[PDB]
């Protein structure tokens, strides 16, 4: 019994992180990933700094001393092989504590900033050590763009799984076709929390809207008419945080949210705020409207609320996935 | 089913030979369309017979481009030799048709060995064909070959077990594909 | 037995970007997955032949990812078959756009068309494969190999006939074609 699972979704949705969780759960190299982690750190600090003067209105530094640290970061921005001197971490840490730099970060949906920004900037004192060893969670946050197709093989209770990972960015989508034939099921991943952001490819198209269009293309594809789709509504942790913070309203991006009330079959988590329940179920339904419109009996869609970086949530959901695949597929 | 049924199968350890008329557009631009086809039919009929003798399966004729493979349908460990012997027969044949017809016909011959995918494509007008990087390379060897001689790759030389005397081909200096991919070529004597 | 013809319209339609898309890896089964997609494309093209408006079009063969066809082989009002060939080229473009929409690609067609006398029949001792030969066919192939993406390049004489039928043409200029020398060509308007 061998199941071939194909991961699909737009860029930065969470596909590569899902694969990592399979490796941790069902299957040394940590030293090699340190360089990638320091790059993420450098990219996060330089991006937030470069955006300060371009926003409308511009954000000002809370401390004049920090103007020199900004000048420092920008001068090393394009440097190819950065040796990461001890000074670099001192400046980054100093900048990240400046209230002005923090305010610019609260407006990050207005420019392009990686998701692991706050996670790495909060532990500069840990990463800077020469004796530093990346934790499991560090490797799960480390972002590295996917180019091409990658096959990961694992076994669970003597049942085989071949999982294919593909680049989600526009130019990468032209490779997916090579995995369509004889696929057991598709796992479509979505960044539920990216409703107030635009994609990188053009800097204008709404992220969630791009996912919706991409899903509609997959669901109605001529070569996937009988292929079921397991839908991962990812980034549940960032969704709740955004919803609760109340600064970026969902209905100001998707007007239809104002006519939406929580469904009966709704199963909120214990202690979950009604507002969070209302938002996550809304995003699920926009996806269900598409799957409901066609196919009828030939294939189905199975939604799941997920948080890729949370290994515990992934074990639980992948188990539910094993149930779906065996009941019919 | 989702996709149409594909009628293709993979085959390792085969040899591909390509032959092409030098300056064909120039040639057919001079004589009548009737005369040209007589010269080509006289030539390709002989090639098709020589193919049966040499254990080669002909693929197709692209106007002036003739090509076949050895090691199909049934696998043969004697493949590379068949194609070399086949190319040899072609060179003499072209010579006779050059003599009895008077037309200036000269062909370049290129050979390479590796894997291929063979079968058919589409729904209408099925014509057995082959596709693969190795088939693509074999094609370039012809483009990078020399008039009236057999041009082979290092991969084909390794299947020939040292039965033919060759000389440095220098195919890298006559075709950009062979250079870019770092291919060592040879010319059979 | 062979046969001579006086006015056959030959078309060569390529997909220049395909060669690049093709790759051999362990994931795509040594290029088998790419060939599967080519099979879908050639098939979608092949079924346009069943459309009544395309009864006079004869598929000759596929050369790699290039599609070869001809009209006027049913002969032997005077020149409508040349215009039908151009209409067939537009149809292929629509088939390829449909393919792009489903395979997330951006393939574009490059067409070359010409007309004149040819010779039809079989050749060689192996199999009964119908084909056409002649300078007309050679030139058509050059109208493709020296063409432009999303354009239909035609010869001067083919351009005149297309105009009497109601088609507009733009002059590409004088290009030196391998084996023919300087030729004045044209692009069909849309
Ligand atoms: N907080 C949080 N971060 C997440 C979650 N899922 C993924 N991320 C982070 O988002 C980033 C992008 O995820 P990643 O898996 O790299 O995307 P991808 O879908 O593979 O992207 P691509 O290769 O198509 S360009 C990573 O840094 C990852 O750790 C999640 O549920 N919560
Ligand atoms: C399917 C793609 C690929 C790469 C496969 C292949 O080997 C070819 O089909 C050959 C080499 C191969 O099929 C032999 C015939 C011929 C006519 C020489 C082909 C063309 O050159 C194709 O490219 C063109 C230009 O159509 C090419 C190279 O395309
Ligand atoms: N019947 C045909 N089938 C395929 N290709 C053809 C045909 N007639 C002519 N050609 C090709 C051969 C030439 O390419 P080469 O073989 O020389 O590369 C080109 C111009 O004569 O057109
Ligand atoms: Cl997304
Ligand atoms: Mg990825
Ligand atoms: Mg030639």
């Amino acid at each position: 019994a061998t199941h071939r699972l194909l991961l699909l979704g737009a860029g930065e949705s969470g596909k590569s992180t899902i694969v990592k969780q399979m490796r941790i759960l069902h299957v040394g190299e940590k030293a090699t990933k340190v360089q990638d982690i320091k790059n993420n750190l450098k990219e996060a600090i330089e991006t937030i700094v470069a955006a300060m003067s371009n926003l409308v209105p511009p954000v000002e530094l809370a401390n004049p001393e920090n103007q020199f640290r900004v000048d420092y970061i920008l001068s090393v921005m394009n440097v190819p092989d950065f040796d990461f001197p001890p000074e670099f971490y001192e400046h980054a840490k100093a900048l990240w504590e400046d209230e002005g730099v923090r305010a610019c970060y609260e407006r990050s949906n207005e420019y392009q900033l990686i998701d692991c920004a706050q996670y790495f900037l909060d532990k500069i004192d840990v990463i800077k050590q020469d004796d530093y060893v990346p934790s499991d969670q560090d490797l799960l946050r480390c972002r590295v763009l996917t180019s091409g197709i990658f096959e990961t093989k694992f076994q669970v209770d003597k049942v085989n799984f071949h999982m294919f990972d593909v680049g989600g960015q526009r130019d990468e989508r032209r490779k997916w076709i090579q995995c369509f034939n004889d696929v057991t099921a598709i796992i479509f991943v979505v960044a539920s929390s990216s409703y107030n952001m635009v994609i990188r490819e053009d800097n204008q198209t709404n992220r969630l809207q791009e996912a919706l269009n991409l899903f509609k293309s997959i669901w109605n594809n001529r070569w996937l008419r009988t292929i079921s789709v397991i839908l991962f509504l990812n980034k549940q942790d960032l969704l709740a945080e955004k919803v609760l913070a109340g600064k970026s309203k969902i209905e100001d991006y998707f007007p239809e949210f104002a006519r939406y009330t929580t469904p009966e079959d709704a199963t909120p988590e214990p202690g979950e705020d009604p507002r969070v329940t209302r938002a996550k179920y809304f995003i699920r339904d926009e996806f269900l409207r598409i799957s409901t419109a066609s196919g009828d009996g030939r294939h189905y869609c199975y939604p799941h609320f997920t948080c890729a970086v949370d290994t515990e949530n992934i074990r639980r959901v992948f188990n539910d996935c094993r149930d779906i695949i065996q009941r019919m597929l | 089913m989702m996709f149409h049924k594909i009628y293709i199968q993979k085959h390792d350890n085969v040899s591909i030979l390509f032959a092409d008329i030098e300056g064909f557009t120039s040639l057919a631009s001079q004589c009548t369309a009737q005369e040209l086809v007589m010269t080509l039919n006289e030539l390709f009929a002989r090639f098709d017979k020589l193919a049966a003798e040499n254990h080669c399966l002909r693929i197709k004729i692209l106007g002036d481009c003739y090509y076949c493979v050895s090691g199909l349908p049934e696998a043969r460990a004697d493949h590379a030799h068949c194609c070399v012997e086949m190319g040899m027969d072609m060179i003499e044949a072209i010579s006779l048709v050059r003599e009895m017809t008077g037309v200036n016909v000269n062909m370049r011959v290129g050979i390479h060995s590796g894997r291929v995918h063979c079968g058919v494509l589409g729904l209408r007008k099925w014509q057995f064909d082959v596709w693969s990087n190795d088939v693509t390379l074999a094609n370039h060897m012809e483009a990078g070959g020399k008039a009236g001689r057999i041009h082979i790759t290092k991969a084909t030389l390794s299947y020939l077990n040292g039965d033919y005397e060759v000389e440095p081909g220098c195919g890298g200096e006559r075709n950009a594909y062979l250079k870019e991919h770092s291919i060592e070529t040879f010319l059979i004597l | 037995y062979h046969q001579s013809y006086d006015c056959v319209c030959v078309m060569f339609a390529s997909i220049p970007d395909f060669k690049e898309f093709y790759t051999e890896s362990d994931v795509n089964k040594e290029g088998l997955e790419c060939l599967r997609l080519l099979n879908e494309i050639i098939a979608d093209f092949d079924d346009l032949l069943s459309k009544p408006k395309f009864s006079g079009v004869e598929k000759i063969k596929t050369i790699g990812s290039t599609y070869m066809a001809a009209t006027g082989l049913s002969a032997i009002r005077q020149y409508m078959h040349i215009g039908t060939m151009v209409e067939f080229a537009y149809a292929l473009v629509g088939k390829l756009d449909a393919i792009n929409k489903h395979s997330f690609n951006d393939f574009k067609l490059r067409v070359g068309i010409n007309h004149g006398p040819v010779i039809a029949g079989v050749i060689g001792a192996q199999k009964p494969q119908y084909d056409i030969w002649g300078n007309t066919v050679n030139v058509a192939s050059r109208m493709d190999s020296t063409g432009v993406l999303d354009k239909i390049q035609v010869t001067e004489e083919t351009s005149l006939i297309l105009q009497t039928l109601g088609y507009t043409c733009t002059c590409r200029g004088i290009i030196n074609v391998k084996g023919k020398g300087d030729l004045k060509t044209y692009f069909v308007n849309t």
